[PDB]
């Protein structure tokens, strides 16, 4: 509808959490120019030496895509170079932080939603080194992702963005979103008044989230292809 | 010189085995400090202390454990004026290359088969 | 500037292979073979060159690729960073922006930020509201800080304690509805002043 | 070789589609996770709160905590009110009624609040301005001053 003397202003909202799979980096992989053509032979030796230059070329082309693609993870996983902890004792103010945060019980280092992202994409790499194919190895393994990871959301969750701008300022949580309303033009008395109904519409919103990344593995799509 | 080996362990040969493969000639230290020149699956080499080619796994940083209460905050008393270096390229070098002068120079059958 | 250096390097010494002749230079084999043994030899030249030389206008091109992606991003520092104030993180370097110097440089500019960046800290008690007659009352801008006798009201980027004052709170809701609301007296400057009058 | 020189070309080019990629995450990890971006479906569909980062093979996942409303009601508005001969324009906030008196609220939630002088300024006069309603403005200082 469209009239002047007319306005709508909401009475009631809802807390949504959505999902963006955004890909880092590829697999590194090196192929010989030599063993390519043949191994064990100097036939194609030297009939490969007088085309030049082009296996110095295609190798550090290799080369050169493998320490951008290094790159890559380092200028986007590791902001800064302090480590930030979750402490033993939780009061988020009757928030469950629990799926999204490390499991210290399992022999690897992850959280409930990272399990479900190595279990939902797809030994193969044994496969590929039968016949004569390198898989470089990543130089940050998964534990060492895991870490940064564990370390922007127990720093988000306790000194918030403070360590962007400073030294880490520990606030309460509770507090926090007092200001992430008070950015957007939002009164805080939303968050007072209604934070008994947000601890039930994000806690049902992380559970959402589980049951969808568990029921449809086509999510993880944007990888897939990659 | 440190000899590595890649997707393999030690079969043929300060030797150790790696997640990456077999590395030769360097020394495992169980310390772990700032990386230099990287190899991969988390461990570095550099030349440290009489001195050598040392490996060792990678430090994300200091780990600080950051206090968090209901009641407490910080808030700062005083502050610090930084200034930062962001560097951007923005052009490259304008190269321009001749096909015939390239190919074949100061041939007038060849310039006419090229044609 | 090495990268481009060494691709245009790669590409003179390209020239010397013989690529599958008997020898390099175009003269001594037209000065040699008749025309029609001597077009196989110099169409072998001709492939591997021209090969050779798609090989280098496609990574030049791919360069420029990045070339392009390195320019748009420092036209949008240009315009967010030097011309006006932006207020992303770490887009114009790491802390709260503020004002960027541009420099010339070689193929490429050099960028000078000044940013505001927190030094000390200390520790402080602080409560969601304050409750004085029944009614609750929150803070405009900033946050209810305590030294651990009276509450003040103070900014999140920088101390400067003030007296619990109406101008800088407003009068919302009750008191039993905010968790961690403690009790303590707002002063009205109106008082004083009648008092006095 | 020339198998070879087109798998590397190919390889480039996915090479400057997974570095596109890498930055506009970058630039999400900075503005959505690590501060609060007040871009619109940006950091995703709604107004920005918090994005919860999650490690992933070759990428990474972003929990996007957002505020979306849900329930409205029309209301009837009005740019100003007329109290004594002076236009009053709204502070913060827009004005809207049920039908009885005029309530000055925020455009992103509705939470009824009386006229006052603090919530309204003054600036030139009634005549100037297309639409303005009269009403009284409620000056809270008036029963204070009238007990003393």
């Amino acid at each position: 509808a469209y009239s002047n003397n007319s306005i709508a202003i909401p009475t009631n909202f809802t807390i949504s959490v959505t999902t963006e799979i955004l890909p880092v980096s590829m697999t590194k992989t090196s192929v010989d120019c030599t063993m390519y053509i043949c191994g064990d032979s100097t036939e194609c030796s030297n009939l490969l030496l007088q085309y030049g230059s082009f296996c110095t070329q295609l190798n550090r082309a290799l080369t050169g895509i493998a320490v951008e693609q290094d790159k890559n993870t380092q200028e986007v996983f590791a902001q800064v170079k302090q480590i930030y902890k979750t402490p033993p004792i939780k009061d988020f103010g009757g928030f469950n932080f629990s799926q999204i945060l490390p499991d210290p019980s399992k022999p690897s280092k992850r959280s409930f939603i990272e399990d479900l992202l190595f279990n939902k994409v797809t030994d193969l790499i044994c496969a590929q080194k039968f016949n004569g194919l390198t898989v470089l190895p990543p130089l940050l393994t998964d534990e060492m992702i895991a870490q940064y990871t564990s370390a922007l959301l127990a720093g988000t969750i306790t000194s918030g963005w403070t360590f962007g701008a400073g030294a880490a300022l520990q606030i309460p949580f509770a507090m926090q979103m007092a200001y992430r309303f008070n950015g957007i033009g939002v009164t805080q008395n939303v968050l007072y008044e209604n934070q008994k109904l947000i601890a039930n519409q994000f806690n049902s919103a992380i559970g959402k989230i589980q049951d969808s990344l568990s029921s449809t593995a086509s999510a993880l799509g944007k990888l897939q292809d990659v | 010189v440190a000899v590595l080996y890649q997707g393999v362990n030690c079969t043929e040969v300060n030797v150790f085995q790696t997640r990456a493969g077999c590395l030769i000639g360097a020394e495992h230290v169980n310390n772990s400090y700032e990386c230099d020149i990287p190899i991969g699956a988390g461990i570095c080499a550099s030349y440290q202390t009489s001195q050598s080619i040392i490996a060792y796994t990678m430090s994300l940083g200091v780990e600080n454990s950051v206090a968090y209460s209901n009641n407490s905050i910080a808030i700062p008393t005083n502050f610090t004026i930084s200034v930062t270096t962001e560097i951007l390229p923005v052009s490259m070098t304008k190269t321009s290359v001749d096909c015939t002068m390239y190919i074949c120079g100061d041939s007038t059958e060849c310039s006419n088969l090229l044609l | 500037v090495n990268q481009n250096a060494q691709a245009l390097n790669t590409l003179v010494k390209q020239l010397s292979s013989n690529f599958g002749a008997i020898s390099s230079v175009l003269n001594d084999i037209l000065s040699r073979l008749d025309p029609p043994e001597a077009e196989v030899q110099i169409d072998r030249l001709i492939t591997g060159r021209l090969q050779s030389l798609q090989t280098y206008v496609t990574q030049q091109l791919i360069r420029a690729a990045e070339i392009r992606a390195s320019a748009n991003l420092a036209a949008t520092k240009m315009s967010e960073c030097v011309l006006g104030q932006s207020k992303r993180v770490d887009f114009c370097g790491k802390g709260y922006h503020l004002m960027s110097f541009p420099q010339s440089a070689p193929h490429g500019v050099v960028f000078l930020h000044v940013t505001y960046v927190p030094a000390q800290e200390k520790n402080f008690t602080t409560a969601p509201a304050i409750c004085h007659d029944g009614k609750a009352h929150f803070p405009r801008e900033g946050v209810f800080v305590s030294n651990g006798t009276h509450w003040f009201v103070t900014q999140r980027n920088f101390y400067e304690p003030q007296i619990i004052t109406t101008d800088n709170t407003f009068v919302s809701g009750n008191c039993d509805v905010v968790i961690g609301i403690v009790n303590n007296t707002v002063y009205d400057p109106l008082q004083p002043e009648l008092d006095s009058f």
